[PDB]
DNA sequence: TGCCGAGGCCGCTCAATTGGTCGTAGACAGCTCTAGCACCGCTTAAACGCACGTACGCGCTGTCCCCCGCGTTTTAACCGCCAAGGGGATTACTCCCTAGTCTCCAGGCACGTGTCAGATATATACATCCTGTGCATGT
DNA sequence: ACATGCACAGGATGTATATATCTGACACGTGCCTGGAGACTAGGGAGTAATCCCCTTGGCGGTTAAAACGCGGGGGACAGCGCGTACGTGCGTTTAAGCGGTGCTAGAGCTGTCTACGACCAATTGAGCGGCCTCGGCA
């Protein structure tokens, strides 16, 4: 058991910055699936390239190369 | 002072404006780093992690995140209403083209 | 003259591979002579910049191997890299 | 305290709200200085006034 | 000196059908990077083949299940959009004259 | 009334020319293009190559499109769906 | 010479389009807006087309020059070569 | 006597460091000598741009120093900005003050 | 000992210094800064190369970095770099 | 207290969508190249990447304390269901036009070709700049 | 009290200069194909209309969320261990450059067959009246 450690005002936090109003109680145990799979999918790329680079620590340059690859790029850990 | 509580659901639009101002990150760090250790481990056993490179997929998911929620807050709007719910979600995800 | 440098007779025996009867409309032809053109690019482009974030003057097996492995989607890449390495070992014997 | 300053912006915004007199993102309603703008902005804002 | 009556082809000598000569080629050609390791265009031509007997075998299959003899580019499009793995390769292509996979949504159905 | 409609969605999938007019098209290009330059030509594959892309991106939307009107539970498309599909996909803010 | 000829992109082609992408009723206020959508995809793979034309130093757009376009746009279109 | 080819072009930016990444980045076998001046002025100038921003975004938020805020204030205000960065993200950058008009109360 | 490492800072530094004298800039905000600078490069120049092979050229050239910044680029702003690109060719080419 | 209607059910009639048969010419194969130009074998060469180390930095693995997460009940704002109105989208119809076929024109242009010159990559030594560092200092 | 800014030293990088050689600007010939317009055709579209039915709306009732309450657990907070990761080295296998030989991939040709393309037929399937009985109210 750990991404319920993604607790549910977390959540409501998230969807406020959001801009959201109103949210619904569905919305907790869906939205922890979105997050897992987003997660899934830049870490098999970022593991893949630290795999390739021989090393095993993820570095920030894994993990950045894996966001820019599925373009959704970050500013702040040496592009 | 004076409304308070005025409008139940509108100490919501106050928490929108203090987490739209602000710049912590949402999640608590130890609960997201298990989570993404916990998660990795099905793919890679015996990973180590650099401690900034944690914190880069935390920034990363909760600018995803919040993307997301503004998009779901779009679908409720157009559906007629300031609630959302999964469905909502669901046709963001789909339009996107990340689902189905 | 002039020349075009095509994938379309490779695609033609391909085809006659595995589907021994079928044919080829040549606007089906121009779909896979890009098809294969634009994961080319892909997958030359993805061992590129994956060889840079190495400092590597050299792209080879591996860093194409781990191109394919990002870029191509869920059993494509298991089964690529299967067909892949059956080749580079039939080849360097 | 000092700390009221920093309250005092929310304070007004909070009474904009009651009033509803916000704009099309909900903000306070800010003033344009035309000094602030770049070159660039310059020429768009002048477009725009084309 | 001397050299081998058909000196046998990159690909013949991988067993591909895949040009690995010209790949070879293209990779330091299109300046991917100043070396171009000779494994490299052997598992390149090979993952290409691999992937052009997939789209084929879909393509061919939905063709003959269309009752035609001849791919068209409509077969691919049938092909790319029936697969759920392809289809998330080539979410970001347009097939020239491919139509579109035949749906209704559900909503819309009589009674 | 409301069959005739469904009849049609089926002929306009199964069928896969193109649905814009080739001149009307045409010019519009050309239309559009005489103002970035003053007279260019445009090689004949290349307005039809346009046209692709073209009917595709707004089949590609009014898919989405649909998707907006039937979670608005409706089934009438409407210039507000449009504008969402667009907004939530990007093309506009 | 030239024109607003965009009104030649004509309601039942729309309705066509729509037809095809499976909705099933199209409110009237839908065609002019339509039209304003496709004029601005035109603009935007026409401009880019255009300075690929540009800079080859040519005066004829080819294929090659609208397919590259599209690329970049990340709506890249199979069966025009390259 | 050297004279740097960034004061010789009457730029900041490194034209020298801009010659030698597009040599070593295997963008094509050649580089032309105004190749690297010209790409160089063009950072130099969205480099301007954004900071100009930026420290306007600082200094109506009464701040001495640039922080990520400045940046994605300045980033997402600006249209033309926001175009060009629709595919990033802001490390600690969070977002515009955007309320939806209709959960506003009449 | 650990070689050095590369990047952009007293060059962004010095520029805010033409713009802003009066203002600094957080080590967080020069992180972004010196990865925008980088991913912009990135783009231009690896659309740059494109052209060249669309083109058949082995050069990357003054004349066509013009282009590749016209196409990356949105509006306005693209007009300005452009300027910009053009004024410092013009200074460069005077000077040699 | 003898009847016939309302209601259900059966049979043939009948008009729409569907799968199938035919033939002609568009466009695929199947050429033979022919022909030329990539691709390959055989070389010799330089350098890049590999394998072996070890030192030092950065990550695992354990410690205290207040805030946030949880679970609590209350209640009210909201969503979901609904009835009813009437605006507008569909469906069918007629006539006009302009989209498509096609043909032939003639010019504007892309392209291939050959020349040749100034542009850039190569290498080298010199020198000045940018990075890392100590510590002053300002938010 | 830390996070930023300035001065000091130095090593790795940029510039000046020499130097060779080949990219591509250039001029021209060149034939292709595009823009053009004429003439013609009928399938398609614009405007008219009935009339249907959907969407929009006002209104009610149920339930799920916001909300404030109080409780306690667990996140954020610093030590000690050690395994790694980056340099740094010295080595060997790798790949390039090089150029003649000839295998094969192409364009264009001829030429052809045959797929499949429209147009035309022959079903099966849908929904529908003409005939018979009783259940049920009744003179």
């Amino acid at each position: 058991d750990n991404i319920q450690g993604i607790t549910k005002p977390a959540i409501r936090r998230l969807a406020r910055r959001g801009g959201v109003k109103r949210i619904s109680g569905l919305i907790y145990e869906e939205t922890r699936g979105v997050l897992k799979v987003f997660l899934e999918n830049v870490i098999r790329d970022a593991v893949t390239y630290t795999e390739h680079a021989k090393r095993k620590t993820v570095t920030a340059m894994d993990v950045v190369y894996a966001l820019k690859r599925q373009g959704r790029t970050l500013y702040g850990f040496g592009g | 002072k004076k409304p308070h509580r005025y409008r139940p659901g509108t100490v919501a639009l106050r928490e929108i404006r203090r987490y739209q101002k602000s710049t912590e990150l949402l999640i608590r760090k130890l609960p997201f780093q298990r989570l993404v250790r916990e998660i990795a481990q099905d793919f890679k056993t015996d990973l180590r992690f650099q401690s900034s490179a944690v914190m880069a997929l935390q920034e990363a998911c909760e600018a995803y995140l919040v993307g997301l929620f503004e998009d779901t807050n779009l679908c409720a709007i157009h559906a007629k209403r300031v609630t959302i719910m999964p469905k909502d979600i669901q046709l963001a995800r789909r339009i996107r083209g990340e689902r189905a | 003259r002039s020349r075009k440098e095509s994938y379309s007779i490779y695609v033609y025996k391909v085809l006659k591979q595995v589907h021994p009867d079928t044919g080829i409309s040549s606007k089906a032809m121009g779909i896979m002579n890009s098809f294969v053109n634009d994961i080319f690019e892909r997958i030359a482009g993805e061992a590129s910049r994956l060889a840079h974030y190495n400092k590597r003057s050299t792209i080879t097996s591996r860093e194409i191997q781990t191109a394919v492995r990002l870029l191509l989607p869920g059993e494509l890449a298991k089964h690529a890299v299967s067909e892949g390495t059956k080749a580079v070992t039939k080849y360097t014997s | 305290g000092l700390g009221g300053q920093e309250e005092e912006e929310e304070q007004r915004w909070l009474d904009a709200l009651e009033k509803g007199e916000l704009d099309d993102n909900g903000d306070l309603k800010k003033e344009i200085n035309e000094r602030l703008l770049t070159a660039r902005q310059r020429a768009l804002l002048q477009k725009a006034r084309s | 000196g001397k050299a081998r009556a058909k000196a046998k082809t990159r690909s013949s000598r991988a067993g591909l059908q895949f040009p690995v000569g010209r790949v070879h080629r293209l990779l330091r050609k299109g300046n991917y990077s100043e070396r171009v390791g000779a494994g490299a265009p052997v598992y390149l031509a090979a993952v290409l083949e691999y992937l052009t007997a997939e789209i084929l075998e879909l393509a061919g299959n939905a063709a003959r299940d269309n009752k035609k003899t001849r791919i068209i580019p409509r077969h691919l499009q049938l092909a790319i959009r029936n697969d759920e793995e392809l289809n998330k390769l080539l979410g970001r292509v347009t097939i020239a004259q491919g139509g579109v996979l035949p749906n209704i949504q559900a909503v819309l159905l009589p009674k």
